């Protein structure tokens, strides 16, 4: 999808 | 009285210009002291020669990971994480500054500019500031980006620092 992550990014 | 910083952006050793960022230390003072502090580099460390690692066009531009540069790492003047100070400040729009999170209470080093609204993530990440001048940078920056959020040049931050 549309994240802001730090490690797993996910959909 | 809120504290003013700077972000001057190269793509492939090519400077893109100036973004100036406030951040809003009169709602988050914690998170924008980290900023502030991670920009000046004053506690040994910091962003200076780190880059925009994932950058997604109409999306947004992430970066702050110094430690590892690749969005593993990163870490705060208060140690590898410190908690979601709160939500109080919203994701209105292109310009926001907001910390990138591992979910809740892993805020770090990383964060990232807006270039649309990104209503979805208010209650999740913690946003603390946005961009003053510079936002034709930021828009340059979003240009070297793609759908998968690779960048199609190296996109650095040369200097950073504090201007207020």
């Amino acid at each position: 999808x549309l994240l802001v992550t730090a490690g797993l990014v996910l959909a | 009285g809120n504290p003013l910083v700077y972000l001057d952006v190269d793509a492939n050793g090519k400077p893109l210009g100036r973004v100036v960022l406030e951040l809003k230390a009169d709602v988050v003072p914690k998170t924008a002291e980290n900023f502030r502090a991670l920009c000046t580099g004053e506690k040994g460390f910091g962003y200076k020669g780190s880059t925009f690692h994932r950058v997604i066009p109409s999306f947004m531009c992430q970066a702050g990971d110094f430690t590892n540069h690749n969005g593993t790492g990163g870490k705060s003047i208060y140690g590898s994480r410190f908690p979601d100070e709160n939500f109080t400040l919203k994701h209105v729009g292109p310009g926001v500054l907001s910390m990138a999170n591992a979910g809740p209470n892993t805020n770090g080093s990383q964060f990232f500019i807006c270039t649309i609204k990104t209503d979805w993530l208010d209650g999740k990440h913690v946003v603390f500031g946005h961009v003053i001048e510079g936002m034709d940078v930021v828009k340059k920056i979003e240009s070297f980006g793609s759908k998968s959020g690779r960048t199609s040049k190296k996109i650095v931050i040369t200097d950073c620092g504090q201007l207020s």
